[PDB]
């Protein structure tokens, strides 16, 4: 299986701070796919193909990376961006989701 | 709009079997694969497997080879997951996701369900 | 000649018997079983399909008596991947509409300038096995309408063609049999770690379908085996081919001829020498084995080796011998050969780039060493027998020293010497009438053997005088007669010489002849056809 270790488990940012989060892959994968989940809701596609944004996501979310190191950075954080974020691959069987990064907006 | 209507919360006694549905509306059902994920309470997401509702090909996870079977009817536009031989470690929200029938750069779980809370207790 | 009397001044003995070494009748050889590998110079060849729509757009001036082609614009256009897997594979049909991007604009072509329809892919008339094509229309739509106007019509011909694809090292691109070059590794995939290969296109171009069953367009029969099918959209076609990993389908070393009775000669200190009497070549490698982790893509040089060393181990040497090590010994020979050697024991007992030249040096090394080892063995026996013969002959020279001791001094030195037997050592001392007429006639000069005159009478009172024989009869001279008849115990040894042989150059095909094979030569076709505007037109004149 491909382990996708998400370094910052809980991340407390202040509204306006540029906050990064990284997903570390065991072996090299082709692309990475980011998903957002809130409490008591289904996951939502957030970034596909490591740098392309989904339908209806603000441009302050931008992703970069390649190989085994991937990253998601937020330009200007807002209070509507407090959720958990999952990285995901399908380069091997089975498909593996990451751990999760709970973003807590420190107000 | 694309909507994946999913079944309701079901309290089920241990050792029994549960069939969980996922009904689609808003797209041609027979040219997208349907995937299933598992999310226990307070934890992360685990991938079950999929079914292609044109070739009836099922690829599943080896952790769920004896715990889940996937079937699709072509008439009612639904996908099913049959969870069997239940244990208390099988209580989760079970989601239903749409995925392309190919692997490109934009192949991702573009539309999700709403979740079925499954409870194995007495 | 006259002989003075020897004194005890200078003495000498005979030289005794002398020892001499022996020839090497045993070499350190090791019989084995080996296969040989050369540089793979052949490209990677695989099958593929091409899917395009041939769009021609023709414009006609229509006159009162005639029609004239004003423009004839042919463009090839890719068939989308959704139409390959949902109408061409499912139904064998293709839509009569082409949607495509050109000059960064989405443009559209309709067949016969009409509404779109699905048309059955029919086979071509010229379809032979391995070169099969399919197409939807056989016509090129042309609008030839009213007199005095221009008229434009559009044909869209959906073509599916089975092509062969070729890829050369380092396998970053491949070329189709149509002439089209695809700037992408054929081993690229978005899955199972094949994404480190070279892709030279946008990510939206490439697409991969897992668990795909090929459906033949003539028989409508799905294949029994599944495959992962790569799709690539180009601006001019879509190519589809089967995915395989790079390390399972490509090697940098190719198998060359096998050797059943290979002998590993270790007689020359510091190197090995792999001699095959069936190939006729001797290959000289070093002692250290080759590390196959250093060669790029050299991983089938050891699994195809042991599969064929064992395959004739069970054909020639199974009842009489056994192998050793269960992993063959892999050597980099001289000239760029890889010698996968496996020994045969008796029952009673920074990457490296390998370039292979020719094997003409190993044929000469085999031929020289096999004729060297025979003439050194043959002449080491005649040296050993000549040394032994002269030792046993020395017994005969000592026995003619007790009697006639002056002959052994004349033969051993060269000058007519006189020797006296001083116990067990010899002392060497370095007016002609006919005779007195009255055994040997040694009376006076004015007479022993070999024209040696004694200073006395020593006989009891023929004879050879100079170059003649004087005949006596009852102690009385008769005549100086000659004798023509001669007996000779000399054995003859007539050894001739190798005559000189001149080796003129001799090649079966010359370099100009071996390049003049083929229908078309691209450098000669182009240096005639690019002269066409300078030859049949006037470029340097300008109107005013």
């Amino acid at each position: 299986q491909i382990v996708l270790s998400q370094s910052p488990a809980i991340l407390s940012a202040s509204p306006g701070e540029k906050v990064t989060m990284t997903c570390r892959a065991s072996s090299s994968v082709s692309y990475i796919y980011w998903y957002q989940q809130k409490p008591e809701s289904s996951p939502k596609p957030w970034i596909y193909a490591t740098s392309n944004l989904a339908s209806g996501v603000p441009g302050r979310f931008s992703g970069s990376g390649s190989g085994t190191s991937y990253s998601l950075t937020i330009s200007r954080v807002e209070a509507e961006d407090a959720a958990t974020y999952y990285c995901q691959q399908w380069s091997y069987n089975p498909y593996t989701f990451g751990g999760g990064t709970k973003l807590e907006i420190r107000r | 709009e694309v909507q994946l209507q999913q079944s309701g919360p079901e309290l089920v006694k241990p050792g029994a079997s549960v069939k969980i549905s996922c009904k689609a509306s808003g797209y041609t059902f027979a040219d997208y694969t349907m995937h299933w994920v598992k999310q226990s309470h307070g934890k992360s997401l685990e991938w079950i497997g999929y079914i292609n509702p044109y070739s009836l090909f099922i690829d599943s996870n080896q952790k769920f080879k004896n715990k889940a079977t996937l079937t699709v009817d072509n008439s009612s536009y639904t996908a099913y997951m049959e969870l069997r031989s239940l244990t208390s470690e099988d209580s989760a929200v079970y989601y239903c996701a749409r995925f392309p029938p190919y692997y490109g750069f934009d192949s991702h779980f573009d539309y999700w369900g709403q979740g079925t809370a499954l409870t194995v207790s007495s | 000649y006259v002989c003075p009397p020897p004194s005890g001044s200078t003495v000498v003995r005979l030289e005794p018997e002398q020892a001499c070494p022996e020839y090497s009748q045993g070499r350190n050889f090791t019989e084995g079983i080996a296969v040989l590998f050369k540089e793979n110079i052949a490209p990677h060849k695989f099958k593929a399909h091409i899917y395009y729509k041939n769009v021609i757009v023709t414009t006609v001036w229509s006159g009162s008596t005639y029609a004239a082609i004003t423009n004839r614009f042919t463009d090839r256009v890719p068939v989308p991947v959704q139409e390959i897997t949902d109408v061409i594979d499912r139904r064998g049909k293709c839509v009569s509409k082409a949607e495509y991007v050109r000059n960064n604009h989405k443009v559209t072509a309709f067949d016969r300038d009409e509404n779109p329809v699905e048309v059955d892919l029919r086979p071509s008339r010229l379809n032979a096995l391995g070169t099969r094509g399919w197409h939807t229309t056989n016509d090129t739509h042309t609008k030839i309408g009213a007199a005095g106007f221009y008229h434009t019509g559009t044909s869209v011909n959906c073509i599916v063609e089975e092509v062969e694809a070729r890829s050369v090292y380092p396998y970053d691109s491949f070329a189709l049999s149509t002439g089209d070059i695809v700037y992408m590794s054929p081993f690229y995939g978005l899955r199972e770690g094949a994404h480190g290969e070279h892709i030279g296109y946008a990510p939206g171009r490439f697409q991969q379908v897992e668990h795909y069953y090929p459906i033949d367009l003539d028989s409508r029969l799905r294949a029994s085996e599944s495959v992962t099918r790569n799709f690539l959209r180009t601006p001019h076609f879509t190519v589809a081919w089967d995915w395989a990993p790079k390390t399972r389908r490509v090697c940098s070393l190719a198998k060359w001829r096998e050797a059943e009775e290979m002998i590993r000669d270790e007689t020359r200190d510091g190197s090995f020498r792999f001699t095959s009497r069936a190939l006729g070549a001797s290959f000289v490698s070093d002692v250290t084995q080759l590390d196959l982790q250093r060669v790029h893509l050299g991983d089938c040089v050891l699994r195809e080796a042991s599969e064929a060393i064992d395959a004739i181990y069970q054909r020639r040497y199974n009842n009489t011998h056994v192998l050793a090590g269960d992993r063959p010994e892999v050597y980099l020979a001289r000239g760029g050969f890889v010698v996968a050697f496996r020994p045969l024991i008796s029952n009673e007992l920074g990457h490296l780039r390998i370039t292979t030249g020719s094997a003409e040096f190993a044929r000469l090394q085999f031929t020289y060493d096999h004729i060297q080892a025979h003439v050194n063995d043959m002449l080491g026996r005649i040296a050993a027998a000549w040394c032994e013969l002269q030792n046993k002959d020395r017994t005969l020279w000592s026995e003619m020293s007790r009697l006639n001791p002056s002959a052994v001094a004349t033969a051993a030195l060269g000058q007519r010497v006189s020797a006296r037997m001083l116990g067990d050592v010899m002392a060497i001392s370095r007016g002609v009438y006919v005779q007195n007429s009255m055994s040997r006639p040694l009376v006076t000069f004015e007479l022993g053997d070999d024209n040696e005159l004694l200073i006395s009478r020593d006989l009891i009172e023929y004879f050879k005088l100079g170059s003649g024989y004087v005949y006596y009869e009852d102690y009385s001279y008769v005549r100086m007669v000659e004798v023509p008849e001669t007996i000779s115990t000399r054995v003859t040894l007539n050894l001739t010489l190798l005559e000189d042989r001149e080796f003129l150059p001799l090649e079966v095909y010359t370099r100009e002849e071996l390049a003049d094979t083929g229908l078309l030569d691209y450098s000669e076709i182009q240096r005639r056809n690019q002269l066409h505007a300078l030859k049949f037109y006037d470029i340097d004149r300008v109107v005013k």
